[PDB]
């Protein structure tokens, strides 16, 4: 087996996955093909029977890849695939990402030609059946500094705050997941994005602080703080800890039902709380509600001792407080 | 959304290790086992909870128990798993002991899961007689609820760590490395527990036998048994973890292939517990 392994594949019984009725023909017989050279991958690919993968085998074989839009299709339909097949697809397709010549990857360089690779595999996880394996080789290439670039940026991104609301969980959480690694894997590539995109991200972001649904609440809550202290977003949250429109509605996510969202709120709380150059609607606010804050801020979860950084901030935001003006 | 509590009924609880519940789909008619867990507690986050999902998911052997997704309930989660109706290997032994054939058709199926999660670079980490499960027809395998992914760590801080020490390997203990070799250790005791009924040292105390492990001799079959399965189990409790065979390895060794019979047969067990146990 060789690249004419790869030939007598992608054409034969790839490319005529799509096009099937009901046949016995194509019942097990043609798609077992379609599985067996995908296991023949993983073992080129990967630990060559016991050694390790090879670099003898992968000079003579990733550039037939690219020979036509050979993954493009293979992704614009699965489920008629195969459950332990749509496991090697996903690291197939996530060994070959990490194949590189000098520190740059032959994968990243034709990968960046037809780009409608990835619009692809976000738009997989409205179908239940692919959702996950999806979202496994998502991560695995938004991973990549230049990679993730190409998504960020676009329109269908702010489709998320849909998939995020999925009922199923295990998609919801999946959705989150990819969610996070965009706004957080690359630093200095990420906080290019909020600043242009404040106004259209952070309304559909608010629509998640409400949504409960007590996971969709939790984590959202969590991960708008280290979006804050991130301090290549130095410039976002004092921008986000202006609005008093914020501050309003942390305020009642700490009379939560929930201990655990009442404390992961004070943790956004304080940041408003503790801003050297507090603007003017947020100070009015403050001074409006002072009395009866401090009322509040006495019996707030008094156990967690434990926590004097807890403590520790729970004075400090009290002479903030009492102290103005 | 899909609120799982008219989804599902839950029936009687099981299996301790919490909260898992008997259940049907109230819309398919099919058992189910239902885990329920906190996330108000929890309070290892969710991003575990959610990584113990996401493995369980991958898994697709007919030698471990089938995940079949979550559902959320305000905060409680409902995990839903296939149902084995005979039930575990370590109650099926409360009717009376075990022909060496019969343990060796479970190792034999044991061995042939062991060999998927391995060959997916995953663990089982919590192997003993009672993480064994029955079908009503006799076909054996593994509780799922073990399973995880090589890497960042185990048992950590709550619904992750072992209670038990004594089917762990020496260098589990030692804190050191350890990786699936680890798992053949425990198939090791766990063959010794399907033997004799127990796992060396029970009459001891946890915190004493855990110091032992790595200081002593490795346990060893004694009794009434064929050679071959007092050799199989050394070959498992070697305290070098590489000096251990592989699953697959074992699944060759002259023990299994001697002594597994058809996996059927095993309906012989689920009868005589039947049997035997009033309620
Ligand atoms: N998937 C599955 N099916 C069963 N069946 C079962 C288990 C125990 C019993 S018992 N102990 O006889 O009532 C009856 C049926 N148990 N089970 C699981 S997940 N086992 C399990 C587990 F995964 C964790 C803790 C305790 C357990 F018993």
């Amino acid at each position: 087996a060789s690249p004419a392994d790869i030939v007598k594949n992608l054409k034969e019984s790839m490319a005529v996955l799509e096009k099937q009725d009901i046949s016995d023909k194509k019942a097990e017989k043609a798609t077992e093909e379609v599985s067996k050279n995908l296991v023949a991958m993983k073992e080129i690919l990967y630990g060559t029977n016991e050694k390790e993968p090879q670099t003898e085998a992968v000079a003579q074989l990733a550039q037939e890849l690219y020979n036509s839009g050979l993954l493009s299709t293979l992704v614009a339909d699965l489920q008629l695939i195969d459950f332990e097949g749509k496991k090697d697809v996903a690291q197939i397709f996530n060994n070959i990402l990490r194949r590189q010549i000098g520190t740059r990857t032959p994968t990243v360089e034709y990968i960046c030609t037809q780009q409608n690779i990835l619009f692809m595999l976000l738009k997989g996880y409205e179908s239940p059946e692919i959702a996950l394996n999806c979202g496994i080789m998502l991560r695995e290439c938004i991973r990549h500094e230049p990679l993730a670039k190409i998504i960020l940026w676009s329109e269908q991104f702010y489709d998320f705050f849909r998939y995020v609301e999925m009922s199923t969980f295990d998609i919801a959480s999946d959705a989150f997941a990819t969610f996070k690694d965009l706004l957080t894997r690359h630093k200095l590539l990420s906080a290019e994005f909020l600043e242009q995109h404040y106004d259209r991200f952070f309304s559909e972001y608010e629509k998640l602080l409400h949504s409960e649904n007590y996971v969709t609440k939790r984590q959202s809550l969590k991960l708008l703080g280290e979006l804050l202290l991130d301090r290549h977003n130095f410039t976002i949250m004092t921008k986000y800890i202006s609005k008093p429109e914020n501050l309003k509605l942390m305020m009642n996510l700490l009379r939560d039902k929930s201990r655990n969202i009442q404390f992961e709120a004070f943790h956004v709380f304080k940041v408003f709380v503790a801003n050297p150059n507090k603007t003017q609607p947020i100070l009015d606010i403050l001074l409006k509600n002072q009395a009866k804050l401090i009322e509040f801020l006495s019996k707030f979860q008094n156990d967690r001792t434990e926590d004097e950084q807890f403590n520790d901030e729970k004075t400090y935001l009290v002479k903030q407080i009492r102290d103005l003006k | 959304m899909a609120d799982p509590e008219e989804l599902f009924t839950k029936l009687e609880r099981i299996g301790k290790g919490g909260e898992v519940f008997k259940g049907i789909d109230n819309r398919t008619q099919q058992v189910v086992a239902i885990k329920i867990i906190d996330l108000e507690e929890a309070e290892d986050e969710i991003e575990d909870i959610q990584q113990e999902i996401t493995v369980l998911s991958q898994c697709d052997s007919s030698y471990v128990t089938k995940y079949y997704g979550s559902y959320l309930k305000g905060s409680k989660l409902w995990i839903i798993m296939e149902y084995l109706g005979g039930g575990s290997a370590l109650d099926l032994l409360r009717a009376g002991p075990f022909d060496e054939f019969q343990i060796a058709t479970m190792l034999k199926e044991i061995l042939k899961g062991l060999d998927y999660l391995h060959s997916e670079k995953k663990i089982h980490r919590d192997i003993k007689a009672a993480n064994v499960l029955l079908s009503e027809q006799g076909d054996v395998k593994l509780a799922a609820f073990g399973v995880a992914g090589q890497l960042t760590d185990t048992q950590i801080k709550r619904n992750t760590f072992v209670g038990t020490p004594f089917w762990m390997a020496p260098e589990v203990i030692q804190q050191s490395a350890y990786d699936s070799k680890a798992d053949i250790w425990s198939l090791g005791i766990t063959a010794i527990e399907l033997a004799k009924g127990e796992p060396p040292n029970s009459d001891m105390h946890p915190m004493r036998v855990l110091f032992l492990i790595p200081k002593n001799n490795p346990p060893t079959l004694v009794g009434d048994f064929t050679k071959s399965f007092k050799e199989f189990i050394d070959a498992c409790l070697n305290k070098d973890p590489s000096f251990r065979p592989t699953a697959k390895e074992l699944l060759k060794h002259k023990f299994i292939v001697k002594n597994s019979k058809k996996t059927s047969y095993l309906t012989e067990l689920i009868d005589r517990f039947k049997r035997w146990k009033a309620e």
